[PDB]
Parts: structure tokens; sequence; C-alpha cells
RNA sequence: CGGUUUCAAGCCGAUGGAAGUUUGAGGCAAUAACAGGUCUGUGAUGCCCUUAGACGUUCUGGGCCGCACGCGCGCUACACU
RNA sequence: AUUAUUGCUCUUCAACGAGGAAUUCCUAGUAAGCGCAAGUCAUCAGCUUGCGUUGAUUACGUCCCUGCCCUUUGUACACACC
RNA sequence: GCGCCGUGGCGCAGUGGAAGCGCGCAGGUCUCAUAAACCUGAUGUCCUCGGAUCGAAACCGAGCGGCGCUACCA
RNA sequence: AUCUCUCUCUAUGCUCUCUCUC
């Protein structure tokens, strides 16, 4: 048995200019990370960067203010659920 | 006033690994207090503070915080310390940290006694920490040895036995985990297990019930390594004593 | 070790920040040597300049 | 200061005040929350009525008043067309709150 | 200073026997060599200077400059 | 000036008027530690008593202390007029009082209570936790409670 | 005077001098502008507005001095001088 | 005169152990300390504006950062690098 | 009940004197402006309560919550 | 024939426009 709802944290990270960054915390480690990053890069105008945390956690970077759009994209391309998302900041 | 150096001799040696608590930044670097050797002031000249150019000074070094360091220039006459942070090799760092920790622990030991009775601190230092160091190298090692088997305290006498007793108490029952997984599914299996436990627990510790097949006992340790010898005995009992019952038991 | 040399002529003033003088040092112990030295601060002609450095010399400061 | 100080902002002068009178509804003109701020002067803005619409910036505010996401806005709907509509007046946050309190706009969206 | 503002008899005796050998005598000096700390040190100094004991150099108050007889 | 060495007669740290009076502070400045007692007025009290100020805190004999206490608690009889004491004129008796130790605070509390009862501006401010005596809270008082 | 510099322009040092930094500091400050600042200096005004229950006017009372906060000036101090 | 106008007497004695990253000002009667008078003013200076007492330290230079000046240079820029 | 995380906010780690890292919010500084880049934070002592020992969040207990063991213990 | 020889990050910025009489 596996938990259906895990806390995925889409945070506000301050990027160059008045612009921001979609940073994802608490990523499910089941699918290939690099592949997902590549997919994300392809779909938007973003660059994918992964910051590694020991034992559990990987910070996934996507340059820009999308949030909802990103979530929609994730929903469209299988690998991540609908309920797992949380917007953090404002 | 409380003072006196961490090690045996008054003055630091060349290429000695230290840990430095940052006081204030000036021009050369910082007038730091060396926490591996007394509290004598020295400096890290702006060239050997970091391996690479890091621009920021108050994030990689930080005022109030400790830094892994090495002593470069020493002048055995009055008191100067030319110091480095860069010359400390990869790894090595861990060792230095450990040493620092040991030193801190040693320091912690030597103040309670003073508090209890005043009397000159230098004398106290002489009669507790130095002879052992001279014999071996570091006081923490000596302490460890004592803990393992009490013989280093017999060498040089403490001011009173009370202090020694207190130290012993501080050092001291230590809980060691012992898990038993009995392969039983029968109705009268639990009872059998209990019976087995009662023949092994007696004559010397704290048995906790988690499940019918799983039983978790905590064994007491008086001198830290005394708990391993009891565990071994218990294990032996499982293989030798529990044979008349015919209950299959497994150890994790 | 202690050495001292008299200054005679100034070879201008060099430094990113500036201020630091380039001097021509002549040794009062054997006048055969006239070396290019880095001197910090106000310095004229005919001054005794103590040197902890014995032989090392540099010109430009960058 | 307006946005970013600048050498090139002192040749403008803005006059409206924070203590300005709030504008009410008209005929062929109603209130919208902004769905998503689009490019080239276009903007996707869901009306408080119950129609999706496509909103468009018409002059005036094109450089003077900058706008963001999820804002209460006066939209004069096209009388001849319907799908394309135009933004007339941006409402302040305080203003929006006051409107909400009044109950002039339907209570469905948050500031 | 942990109090030490007492013109104690023992303290006085100590002062009497420790002010010679040392050339310089002052309140600060006294404080340094652990006897009296502060205001009454001055008083002690004054009452050491009635006739002899320690000779004055200072013609000024606030700072005292005194040398024992050789 | 005193050449007198003094033997074991003075006992440091004294319990006078409930509040603890500490050691070797200069009589006047030893008395200042007590609430209601303040510098100049302490000095005046000492003068009235007729004890030399240039003495230790432990030095004081009991009688002198008693006298000082009397001077403090009953001030009017020993030539101390109006430009002198704590609650001049007063709101409760008409007579003026030099309130002390655990009295002044109580009086203040009472005043505050009365203000609250009668809903005055000062009282309101006190209730709030705000600055009263002509201050601009644009910058003033960011320390809070 | 003394030297230096195509020995011109000048400069650094010394003497004498109340004084040798243009003797110190000012005050006036060119052309060209800025979409700087102000109609809240004016009887300096164009234009639009309100013009009699007045945005005019004065009297009474507040208010600009409010305070969870964030900056900018300044003052007092952190003591032995 | 309450939302102490100010002043004076009293008592009340907090934060504050020389101040992070940052940054202003200054090369001689100057810096700073210290006042005073004036301006405002019926009353009030912590403010400005002018004096005068006390009087240092270190430069007499460089363009490294921040600007500026001209000369050359390159500009797909003249709303002129915002 | 055991084990770790017990915060100064989240998310990561370390056990005997030293305010631990990455992010976030709150605020500053630098630049004409924002961001990067920088510091300072907030319940003052790193669960609740106190003690042995000067002390400490760390040593010890009674008392809580999340999961690593259990399977409903008549 | 007299040179001597220095060094690195720094991303972006949206708000118009103007002639006379010979
Ligand atoms: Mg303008
Ligand atoms: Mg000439
Ligand atoms: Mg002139
Ligand atoms: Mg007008
Ligand atoms: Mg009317
Ligand atoms: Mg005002
Ligand atoms: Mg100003
Ligand atoms: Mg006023
Ligand atoms: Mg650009």
């Amino acid at each position: 048995e596996t938990a259906t709802s895990n806390y995925i944290h889409i945070r506000i990270q301050q990027r160059n200019g008045r612009k921001t960054l979609t940073t994802v915390q608490g990523v499910p480690e089941e699918y290939d990370l690099k592949r997902i990053l590549k997919v994300l890069k392809k779909d938007f105008a973003c660059n994918g960067n992964i910051v590694k945390d020991p034992e559990m956690g990987e910070i996934i970077q996507l340059q820009g203010d999308q949030r909802a759009k990103v979530c929609e994209f994730m929903i469209s391309q299988l690998g991540l659920q609908k309920k797992n998302i949380k917007i953090h900041g404002f | 006033t409380s003072h006196c150096r961490f090690y045996e001799n008054k003055y630091p040696e060349i290429d000695d690994i230290v840990m430095v608590n940052v006081q204030q930044i000036a021009e050369m670097g910082a007038y730091v207090k060396l926490l591996e050797y007394d509290n004598i002031e020295g400096m890290i000249l702006l060239s050997e503070l970091s391996r690479r150019r890091i621009r920021s000074i108050q994030k990689l070094i930080r005022v109030g915080k400790n830094d892994v360091a090495v002593v470069l220039r020493v002048d055995k006459e009055k008191g100067y310390i030319d110091l480095s942070k860069r010359r400390v090799s990869s790894e090595d760092i861990i060792k230095c940290e450990e040493k620092y920790q040991k030193s801190k622990t040693v320091h912690s030991i030597l103040r309670y006694c003073a508090e209890k009775f005043q009397i000159p601190l230098e004398e106290l230092y002489k009669t507790i920490a130095w002879p052992l160091s001279r014999k071996f190298g570091h006081a923490y090692e000596a302490f460890k040895l004592s803990i393992i088997d009490e013989t280093v305290w017999e060498g040089i006498e403490p001011p009173s036995k009370d202090v020694l007793d207190e130290l012993k108490n501080y050092i001291s029952a230590v809980k060691i985990r012992a898990d038993v997984e009995v392969s039983c599914f029968s109705y009268e299996g639990i009872d059998a297990i209990k019976d087995a436990l009662k023949s092994a627990e007696d004559m010397s510790v704290k048995v906790k019930l988690v499940a019918a097949p799983l039983y978790v006992l905590t064994t007491q340790a008086l001198d830290k390594q005394k708990g391993i010898e009891q565990l071994e005995s218990a294990i032996e009992k499982i293989t030798e004593v529990i044979t008349k019952y015919g209950g299959v038991c497994n150890i994790t | 070790p202690v050495t001292l040399a008299k200054v005679i002529k100034v070879l201008g003033r060099t430094g990113s920040r500036g201020g630091v003088t380039q001097v021509r040092v002549e040794f009062l112990e054997d006048t055969t040597r006239t070396i290019v030295r880095n001197v910090k601060g106000p310095v004229r002609e005919g001054d005794i300049l103590v040197l902890m450095e014995s032989e090392r010399e540099a010109r430009r400061l960058r | 200061n307006t946005k970013g100080g600048k050498k090139g902002r002192r040749g403008k002068n803005d006059s409206d005040g924070p203590k300005r009178e709030l504008i009410y509804k008209e005929e062929g003109q109603e209130y919208a929350q902004i769905t998503k701020m689009l490019g080239n002067g276009r903007v996707e803005a869901s009306c408080f009525d119950g129609n999706k619409r496509m909103a468009h910036i018409r002059g005036k505010l094109r450089k003077k008043v900058w706008m963001g996401q999820g804002d209460i806005i006066l939209v004069s709907l096209r009388d001849f067309q319907d799908d394309q509509c135009d933004v007339v007046h941006k409402y302040n946050l305080d203003e929006a709150r006051t409107l909400k309190n009044q109950g002039e706009l339907p209570e469905n969206a948050k500031i | 200073a942990k109090h030490a503002v007492v013109l104690d008899q023992d303290k006085f005796d100590r002062i009497m026997k420790e002010a010679p050998t040392y050339r310089y005598v002052s309140v600060s000096v006294l404080v340094d060599r652990f006897k009296l700390g502060g205001s009454l040190a001055r008083v002690a100094l004054r009452h050491l200077e009635n006739e002899g004991i320690i000779k004055p150099v200072s013609k000024h108050s606030k700072q005292a400059i005194y040398t024992r007889a050789t | 000036s005193l050449v007198v060495q003094e033997q074991g007669s003075f006992q440091h740290i004294l319990r006078l008027l409930n509040t603890n009076v500490d050691g070797n502070i200069n009589v006047v400045y030893a008395l200042t530690t007590i609430r209601g007692v303040g510098r100049r007025y302490a000095n005046l009290v000492c003068k009235k008593a007729d004890v030399d100020l240039h003495k230790r805190a432990g030095e004081l004999t009991q009688e002198e202390l008693e006298r000082i206490v009397q001077i403090m608690q009953n001030p009017t009889h020993y030539k101390i007029p109006a430009w002198f004491l704590n609650r001049q004129k007063d709101v409760n008796d008409g007579k003026d009082y030099h309130s002390l130790a655990n009295n002044l605070e109580s009086k203040l509390r009472d005043d505050l209570e009365r203000l609250k009862k009668i809903r005055s501006h000062r009282g309101i401010r006190h209730f709030w936790g705000l600055r009263v005596r002509g201050q601009h809270t644009k910058t003033t008082g960011r320390r809070r409670a």
C-alpha cells in the first residue's frame, strides 16, 4: 500500500527582475527525474535544475511564474497526481 | 579568574590543528581564540582563509562561530600565532572536529570540581589532566581508557574521591536493545515464551511485550561494555537452555 | 637579521589605490647596489630606510 | 517613485491620488476578475456575470497603470460583438474590498 | 572588584609592608596587587602621608604619584 | 578624613524598610536602593538626622537608622515644606506625603483605577499600553510588552 | 637666490616676510537645456471648474501631534580624558 | 494648555558594555568637542543660520571602486545603455 | 509504549559548554529600480516540567505529538 | 636596441512629440 496524497510544495523563489521561480519540494521518487526535467524544458521556456537533499527530498527548479499552468501540464503528462499540489508564498 | 591551557605545555607547536571561535574582524584577518590551545590571541592573514575566492566573509567564516584551523607561525618568547584555515586538508577536517569536541568535553569536566571547591586552577589541572597526557597524548583518550577499565585515575590522585565518584556517575544504567523473534503460532506458545524469559531474566533486564512472536527486552549496562556480555549470555541461553520446550526462536 | 639602506631618488608612485612609492635604495654598507624598492608613505631623498626584506624586489603594483 | 525610479520617469507626472472616488457600474459595462494576463494588450478575464470573455486593454492604462493577476476590473462589453471586450478602469485593492462589502458585485471571488 | 572597600587592620598591615620595595605607590597599583578596591584606598594613601613613609612627587589631585623613601 | 581602621562592628547587607539595603554604598546612596528614596532627598534626610555622609552602609548604628526612617516616614515635622516631597498637596487628605517602598506604586495603581472608572484620556492610554505625555508613536515605543 | 624643464610656459625646496595653497573663505557664474521644483510667495497669469445650503468667507470644535511596523536627518549616552 | 506648550521641584530608574553587513563627512584654525546669538517666536530648539572658545590624527598622492573633463576609438543607440 | 524529528517558521542534520545548514516569510543594505548577491531575525536559551551537576536544548525522569515494531491482547 | 607585467563577475528595464514669419 502507498499514500495517495503527498505534500508537493510549489514555492515562490525570487528570480531575475520582478520575475519568479517555480521551485518544487517533496518530489515523488518513482519516475526518472532527468526525463521529467527535459519534458518540462520542452513544454515551457524553463530550465530544469535539481538540488539534492540527503535521505529524502529533491528541490526541482523551473524558472518563471506559472504555478497553475505547471500543475495543469503535470496533470496532462502522467507521473504526478491532482491532489498532491500546494502553492507556497502569496 | 579561570584560565590555563588545554594541553600539557604552555605554548602551541608548529602545524598544530586547532578550532577557532571568531571574535572580531580587523585588517590582517581576525583576532581569534584558539579552542584547542588556551585562549591566546592569533590571526589568519588574508590569503589562507579559504581555498577559493568566495567574496563574502560573514557566511563562510562568521563572527561568533568556530572554524577548522591549523597553526603556521609560533614564537616561543611572548605570544604570537600566525594561523591558517586553508592548509587544513580534505578529511582531516573531521579529525580536527573530533579533537575539538574532545577538548570541549575535557574542559567541561575540569570546571565542576573547581566550582565545588575553589583552590588554584593550575594545581587542579596538574593533578587531573597532564600526567595522563604525558603518558599517552590526549586527555580524552585517557578518560576513555578509564571508562573502559578504571586504572588511569589510580595513577595520579584527584583532590577528593567524591569528585571521582561524581565523574563515574556522569559516565554511567545504559539501555541496550535485545529483540527476540519466536516462530510460534500456537495458543500455548506465548506462555512458553514467557516461561523461557523468566528463566533467563533472573540472576544478574527490562522485558517489553510488543507481539506474540516479537519480544523486545532492554539490557542494562553498568560500565558500558558490561551489557554486551549479558546479551551474549542471553543468546546462549536461547540456544542451550531452551531445548526442552522445543520452541523455535530467532534473533535479529 | 637587520639591514638598512639610504634612499636617493624616487622612481615615481605606483599602485591601483596609489600612495605607495617606488624608490631607488642605495646601501650605506657598500654603495655598489641601487635597488628598486616598495616604500609605503612619505619619503624624500637621503633617508635611512630599514629593511626586513633582504633581496626581494618588485616594481609595478597591481 | 512609480515603478523603478529611473532617469526616464520624471517626464510624465501622475495625478489621481490614493484617496480617489470609486467608480460604479454602467449599461454595457460590468465587473471582471482577471483569469490570466495575456500578451500584446490582450487579457483573459472572467466576468462576475457568468461569461468567460476575452478582455483587451484599450489605451489610457496601457502604460500609466500596471496590472496583475486576479484583479477586479471595469469592462465595457462590446455592444455589437460579444467575445472580445475592453477594459476601462482598474480597481484598487481597498476599492475592491469596499465594493465587496457593499455587495454591488456578486460574492464569488477573493482579492 | 568583589567589595574590598574596608580599612581592615590586617589589610593596613599588608599595605604598610608592601608599599616599600615597589617604587610606585597609587590607588590603581593597590587595586592591582589585591588589597583595597576604590574609594578607601585613597583615604589609606592620605593617612600614610602624615610624616614620611611614602614621599610625594605629584603636585596634582585625581592621579597620585608617590615614591617610598630610599 | 578618617584614620580609624574599625574592628568587627559593621555588618554588611541590611534589611531596612522591608526592601534589601546592600553593602558599602555611601549611606545616602545605600538608601537610594529603596523605592521612594531618591538621591538629593536621601542626602537631605541624612543631614537632618545629623549623620556624616562619608561612612559605610554597614557602619550605621541602629538608632541612627531608626531616626532616618522616622525622618523619611514623617517628613513635615523636621522642616521639609512643599518643594520637597512626593505627593505634594495630594488628592485624598490635603496634607502632603513622602510616599515610600511599597506605597507610591500602590497610589499610582489606585490613580490608574480611578481614571479607568472615570474614562479619562490618560487612563485610556494606560489601558491600551500607549505613550501619554506628548509623543509621536510614528517612531516612539517599538519595544512593546 | 638655488637647481630642474624645447631653459619658453611654469613648477618643488630654501631665505626674507603679517602672510608665498589663486594668502584663506565667500559673492556674482557662460552657452545650452531639464518636460526638476513650485499657480501652496503674489494683485505673475492663460485655461477648465465651483460661484450662493459657495471649493469665497469667517466663527466653534477637532485634525495634521493617531500607531502592529519600515527608512531618513539630529540629540543624548554607553563612563575615569 | 487635556492629546505632559514650555519651565522648575520631587519621586519613578528601562533600553543602552562603543554597535551587524553598509555608508556619509573631512587634508588646517580646519575635523570633532563646546557653547552662544539670531531666524521662527506670545509662550517653547534637540532645528537651521552665523559667531566665537578648545583644538588633533593622518595625506599632499593615485585613478582601483564612484563620478567628471577633453582626445581617439567602436557603436544595428538618439525616448540616446534606464 | 518503543525509536528518530522535537526550533528561531518550513525542510534537512548533530549530540556533554561554541545559537547547525538549505529554503521561506519579516525587514534592511548595495544599484536609478527589481533580482542575484548580502546581513539581521522570531517564544532567548533547540518538546512540557523540574532536578543531579555552576551550568546546557544535550544527563535523568514523570508528561505529549508524528511515523520505524506490533495487530485489536480474553 | 631598454620593453619591463598583469588580474575576474555584472541579469533586465515598458512612459509619446514640436514648428513659424521673409
Ligand atoms: Mg515634471
Ligand atoms: Mg629663479
Ligand atoms: Mg576667489
Ligand atoms: Mg489659481
Ligand atoms: Mg454648505
Ligand atoms: Mg507636522
Ligand atoms: Mg538636513
Ligand atoms: Mg507646539
Ligand atoms: Mg542595458
